[PDB]
């Protein structure tokens, strides 16, 4: 039952930051390891995601990497520095400058080997492995290269245990780098093989809940990046405690997956607005299926109603009738029937388990499968093809060796995944 | 004359909580096992206390956590509680074979320490989804074992059909038909409960505005002890599990019976009301209180026995019978004659502290063999074809292992199920 | 010989109200159920509660409700509380059909409930306007469907007469005269009712100078138990539904006898003075004290029925009718002899506490056929055509699926109705 | 059974600020939304009006619209702003200048599109809707031209809900914008194809209503908005609140329009006199009835005896006898017949409900269908015409791109309604 973690460049650091913050949160565990909760089930299946050192202390089993230290340092400075042990911290010295060839290819290729034999050390330390998690950048040169070189390998080594990514998806409006097209196309084409599954999240929309949502006036990575993490945590709650429904996540694989190659998911999140509103809320679960619905309380760009969706599933965290969930995700598919796909009978699955989100009465955690997708793809695609035609920075990749025909294969594969949305969305 | 409980799954091991509760609330166990006072589900230990005959198997410790984890662990015996290390992913080419495969040996060897225990076994009552991995392709695999060393024991059981509304699975229909197949083959009475015809009885009659299973299976659970403790008690028309066999079953394939069930009535409706044995009889041929979502009127009547708790008289039975025939709109099927049969324990309806349901002086369990199951068999070859025309998640099953055959195979067999059930119904 | 009362609208229940009110005076039942004691009106239950037999409805929640809230909420049973979401805007269209045709079949399974509760029914009464939306129009659509299937059970109505003071709807008419013709289609008799004519009784018998429903509503069911609990219970003479039917109705249609009441004497003035039998049936023939607006002077008498509760004696009364026939101006049709039919009970007329009328010793319900009940409709009529001649409204009708031919239909249906009373009338 | 009341312009803004306040009053709801109320009756139904938020607090069933920012804070600044939403705050920033076309046809459908949504969501958050109630001018830009779009999209969602909506007049003494009667026009041609009923309200016969009969100096807005929101709240007193006779806003419907076209209404208020009198009053209902008859106490700038009645609804709150009542307004008409339309016997209908106004025994509320009103009708279209014929201003709507002819027939239809009103009066 064991899942293994690991933090790949600033965001993958960040937001993994966030990710271990809310999961001690969740188990009563303080910045020191030390267990103070609440409840026996913290403890009862803390083991996912911790190690229990000696005196009731716990590690988080989750490794750290990146070529920088300066922000591994920084992380290490925070809260949550001190539980994780030294063995986790894994790094370079000079960054990759946002080149997939020199994190996958070539200098983060130095450090994955070591990076491995950790991930291998943890994995003999656990008992059964259920699977491993990445949070890692799509368009950055170690959380994109990097990550994936890792990926590839730990999937080489563990065929049957779930890998899931959370990645960071570009934007019309958020891009950085000229090249970060070409790093996310190259990343894409080998995740696409080598997950089972990768949650993508865009900034954007990110920024844009931020605002319009929670009224904020300066949203911050450290607010945003918060957001990913009460995902990240809804997602293992009812396999860490006790529930009713679907509490595994290769269950939910199977259930969200039709289609091997179509993998690519659109979390969102419920309840989701600012206090302001909260003392006219009053959740009910139609409550929070009207904001999980709603497309402006999706994390991922992409309005689902522009497609047709593949699969919907919905994880309700605290104590919630069996009818009203299942008569309420019905009605949603009933009501909007015209935005799913006539292929499953019954495509919203539930999961719903005991144990509410400090500080709420209840919450839910949307994952959703449309074709809509689609969209971001088209938004890399293009973007690459401009660059690619014409070479502008080429040079940069292949200096460190890298082929045009590279390149253009993963661009074939991207629109292969496109193609079959659009065979699967009508 | 004793029997053993199998739990599988969660829906079988949750229902199970609430059927060892109740069989607690029956005869005034404790937790601790100590009874002053059944010996058909419990053993005795020199200790005086009392063991469940059960055998609870969870592919994930999760579910047995709970329950070992409850006031009622101290009541099962731990090697009762057998769990494995990971689930079935909802699918029967794990819960069959890949993984359940694995632990399957544990658990029959615990059912034969039991069934050494017993001396004189009549038989077995097995719990599970048909949509699940564990309760339903684990299942498939018990029933194989079980069928070879046990055999000609009564094996019978309890699966939760899939209702539209809650679907938790997008592979459930093929999850389901696989696994009817293998009840065909195995079981000797098979008994389908749909959650969301429950939930509308629980909604109407009860006055619930919000079911859920921990109320659901309180009902399931009361039933089936009235078919079950009710023929251990004895009374005045004891019926036991071969006869229902006999009487069931018209031919070795109609297997399956539906159930229903009153008074299904809340405290607060139940004041005033009084239910004569005739009454109830009249709510248990309504459609309104079927536990399963099909239309009684619009199928035929091939076997009906009506099962008395508490204060009846065969005499009220015998006006009931004839009211129902000629009330009704029973239309019995002419390779039946007159199919009633008729039950009369004197055990009085128990009652669940905290429990949601008056407490009644009669109380009337309906079995019936109807065409109208094929109804239900129909949705599910439906969605069945919709999965598979495309083949969506097929590589889930296939590549575990399974043959592509296999899954046109299975539906095959519910056709023909099906088709079977039109000829009985057809009149001859 | 037991029935069932259904109240439809809040006509219907309103008036219930005060039905079920005096039930519960006439024998001494609580508001929780509990007496100690009228088995045609009530079943019992086997914690000594007492049900009425009844069934109320309204398409909007609000009357309802208002039961609910009230005191007799705990007598009623909640299943006999049957309630819509939206009334029928006064609409026949939408009582009869577009609302009403969704709850319908939800009420007639009740009705059966009881129905299959009563074990020798003789028939049932139901309450309405002929002005209102549910009142009427739903009111239809039920007689339709129990006349299916009771058919023969009693199916006795009382309708409340629109009065040209009191107008709620300006297609009051319109509403009316649909409901007229089913009434004629399905009823066994009906009573109509003026409230107009009511409140001039009040104010002058009963010296009230602001009469309300309330107390409307008092007078009128202290009527209606005077004709069926009164024969309920056993008195000297008494007088069987069966038999009113068999008496009142020369030919299939002219079942519209109208009701007559006295004594109706306040408290007040009821000190001093003592009323023989004699006298106050010489009340019962004075137009003044007509429960509908219309002149019995003019009109000539085919049936006339006169019960009695309390001291009477069958000699007194002879005297009475002797009266009656030397006295008055009863013109009595060719085509009936004499027929003045006689029911005499021993049960003492109740008193409401808190009421407005006096104590009796001695009372008496006047029933009447007579060629006068032709003049209400002759006013409809007119109305009818004022409204229909520009056809105001006509679209909320029609606009819900109505056709004008029906309307001309139902008119002239009420025309030849009205000249069916005029040959009646003519002597032979 | 419920309704969901819309707020457009300034007009709507404060008439719908007193309103629910009163709304409040009638269910004792204080500012804060919490429920301190007198009986029980008060919350059975609570529904038609209001939400229950957690806490046993309530949240109106309406929406805020506008498009000028300030006028939006300064309700949602008094009481009663705190017991709105935010979500109920829809508004943009530039008002409409008067212009109908600015708001009907250009600006104010951006906004009513997110207004629509809001609606949406309101009436899914509904057991079962009445119908919807809208507060607006007939001579603004938004309250006639925004809230006309408005009234457009919802009658097409909702076509068995009742649609009715209460406005402000123009009058001859009131009139600030050249334009007005343009605007009034062109609102009339929607709505007398669009709604239900609507409330003819002139400010000028409320100034006289505050003088003459309340002995007030000043008139004000807060005042005589004020007896306007004493008219809404009557028509739902019974709908709300357990009464004998009809208590349905479509009962109402049915038994006021007696052609499908002619739905424009004479609201009317007794008592209504100033306090140095009212030491020697004596309400019964002949006092109520006469003044609810005598024109001088109708909230609508015309005098029904110039005309003739098609329909008359009289609505009383309080212990009343029914024969008092009947009788009484039977007498009315016996004692007026002449000022009645001879089709319909029995013109006047009753509504007699079971709770009185917080601070009277018992009141009455007059609803008036008289062919009197086609004089307000003249007031508009002679004002229009003059402007027309030399096309005064219309460049102002031109640039917005309104055609001549949807003005000229926009006028037809006026004109036709005047008619009808001939055509029933004699
Ligand atoms: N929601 C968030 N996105 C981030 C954050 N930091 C970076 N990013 C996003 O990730 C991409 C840039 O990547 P990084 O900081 O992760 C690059 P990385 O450090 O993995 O590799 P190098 O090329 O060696 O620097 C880009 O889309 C940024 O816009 C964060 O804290 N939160
Ligand atoms: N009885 C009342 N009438 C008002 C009030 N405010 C305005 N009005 C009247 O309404 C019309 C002017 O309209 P508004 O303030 O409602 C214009 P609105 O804000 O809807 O739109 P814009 O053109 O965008 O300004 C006019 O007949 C004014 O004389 C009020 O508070 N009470
Ligand atoms: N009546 C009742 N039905 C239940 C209960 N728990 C689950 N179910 C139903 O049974 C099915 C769920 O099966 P799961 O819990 O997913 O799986 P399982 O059969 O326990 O085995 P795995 O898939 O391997 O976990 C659904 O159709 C549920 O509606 C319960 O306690 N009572
Ligand atoms: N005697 C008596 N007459 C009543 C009573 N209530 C209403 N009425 C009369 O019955 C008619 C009113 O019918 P409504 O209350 O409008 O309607 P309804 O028949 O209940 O059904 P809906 O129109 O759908 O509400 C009028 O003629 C009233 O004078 C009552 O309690 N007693
Ligand atoms: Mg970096
Ligand atoms: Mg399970
Ligand atoms: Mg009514
Ligand atoms: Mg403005």
């Amino acid at each position: 039952r064991e899942i293994v973690h690991i933090q790949a460049g600033q965001c993958g650091n960040q937001i993994g930051a966030k990710f271990w913050e809310v999961i001690s949160d969740e188990h009563g565990i303080d910045p020191t390891g030390s267990y103070h909760g609440d409840s026996d089930l913290q403890l009862e299946r803390i083991n996912v995601y911790y190690n229990e050192a000696a005196g009731n202390k716990y590690v988080p089993r989750a490794i750290l990497v990146d070529l920088e230290p300066g922000t591994m340092d920084s992380v290490r400075s925070g809260p949550f520095g001190q539980i994780f042990r030294p063995d986790n911290f894994v790094f370079g010295q000079s960054g990759a400058g946002n080149n997939w060839a020199k994190g996958h290819y070539t200098e983060g290729a130095e450090l994955v080997d070591s990076v491995l034999d950790v991930v291998r050390k943890e994995s003999e330390s656990c008992d059964c492995l259920q699977g491993f998690q990445l949070t890692h950048s799509l368009g950055g040169g170690t959380g994109s290269g990097m990550g994936t070189l890792l990926i590839s390998k730990i999937r080489e080594e563990y065929p049957d245990r779930i890998m899931n990514t959370f990645s960071v998806v570009p934007s019309p409006k958020v891009s950085d780098t000229v090249v970060e097209p070409y790093n996310a196309t190259l990343s894409v084409h080998q995740l696409v093989e080598n997950t089972d599954e990768t949650y993508c999240i865009d900034n954007e929309a990110l920024y844009d809940i931020c605002f319009r949502t929670l009224k904020l006036t300066t949203p911050t990575y450290g607010d945003l990046n918060h957001l990913v993490s009460a995902t990240m945590s809804g997602v293992t709650t009812c396999l860490r405690f006790p529930g009713q429904l679907n509490a595994d996540l290769r269950k939910l694989a199977v259930n969200m997956v039709p289609f091997p190659r179509l993998h690519f998911f659109m979390p969102g999140f419920a309840p989701l607005t600012s206090r302001g509103s909260q003392q006219y809320r009053a959740l009910t679960v139609p409550e929070l299926t009207q904001q999980m619905f709603d497309a402006k309380n999706m994390m991922a760009a992409c309005d689902p109603r522009h497609g047709r969706y593949l699969t919907v599933a919905a994880v309700f965290r605290g104590r919630m009738s069996m009818k009203e969930v299942d008569e309420q995700m019905l009605n949603v598919q009933n009501k909007n029937s015209s935005y799913f796909v006539e292929w499953i009978p019954n495509n919203v699955k539930t999961a719903v388990c005991d144990i509410p989100p400090r500080g709420l009465k209840m919450s839910a955690t949307f994952i959703g499968n449309s074709t809509a997708i689609q969209e971001l793809f088209k938004r890399i695609s293009e973007q690459f093809t401009a660059m690619f035609r014409r070479k502008a920075f080429l040079h940069w990749y292949t200096g460190e060796g890298m082929d045009e025909m590279e390149f253009t294969e993963a661009e074939s594969n991207m629109n292969d995944l496109v193609s079959e949305y659009q065979q699967y969305q009508d | 004359r004793e029997c053993i409980s199998i739990h599988v799954g969660q829906a079988g091991v949750q229902i199970g909580n609430a059927c060892w509760e109740l069989y607690c609330l029956e005869h005034g166990i404790q937790p601790d096992g100590q009874m002053p006072s059944f010996n058909t589900f419990f053993s005795e230990t020199g200790a005086g206390k009392h063991v469940p005959r059960a055998v609870f198997v969870d592919l994930e410790p999760t579910v047995i956590d709970e329950v070992r984890t409850g006031t009622y662990r101290q009541l099962f015996h731990p090697e009762q509680l057998i769990t494995g290390k990971e689930d079935a992913a909802n699918n029967y080419a794990r819960g069959h074979y890949t993984i359940g495969k694995e632990i399957i040996d544990l658990v029959l060897d615990r059912i034969r320490k039991l069934a050494d225990q017993c001396t004189g076994l009549q038989g077995f009552s097995v719990f599970h989804s048909f949509g699940g991995g564990t309760g339903s392709g684990f299942t498939s695999l018990l029933m194989e074992r079980l069928s070879v060393d046990y055999g000609k024991k009564s094996k019978l059981e309890f699966s939760i059909y899939p209702a539209p509304q809650v679907s938790t699975a997008v592979v459930e229909p093929y999850n389901s038909i696989l696994t009817t197949h293998t009840t065909l083959e195995h079981s000797d009475c098979a008994f389908m409960v749909d959650n969301e015809a429950i939930y509308d009885i629980c909604r109407r009659n009860l006055d619930i505005e919000r079911p859920t299973y921990t109320n659901l299976n309180r009902l399931i659970g009361q039933i089936v002890s009235s078919i079950t403790a009710s023929l251990r008690f004895d009374g005045a028309l004891n019926v036991d599990l071969t006869e229902f066999q006999t009487n069931l079953v018209p031919y070795p394939r109609g297997h399956f019976p539906l159930a229903t069930y009153a008074p299904v009535i809340s405290a607060e409706k139940a004041y005033h009301e009084q239910l004569s044995v005739a009454e109830i009889t009249n709510a248990c041929f309504e459609p309104a209180n079927q536990m399963v979502k099909c239309d009684p009127r619009h199928g035929k009547y091939m076997a009906c026995c009506l099962l008395y708790r508490g204060d009846v008289v065969p005499k009220d039975v015998n006006a009931a019978i004839a009211t129902i025939k000629t009330k009704r709109t029973i239309q019995f099927v002419d390779w039946c004659p007159t199919g009633f049969k008729v039950g009369i324990n004197y055990e009085p309806p128990t009652v669940v502290p905290g429990g949601d349901l008056a407490k009644v002086q009669r109380a009337v369990c309906m079995l019936s063999n109807t065409t109208a199951i094929a109804e239900a068999w129909a949705r599910l070859d439906h969605k069945f074809d919709l999965m598979y025309a495309k083949r969506a998640f097929v590589h889930w099953y296939v590549g575990e292992g399974m043959e592509e055959g296999e899954f046109s195979e299975a539906r095959e067999d519910m056709a023909a199920l099906e088709k079977d059930y039109e000829e009985v119904g057809v009149d001859s």
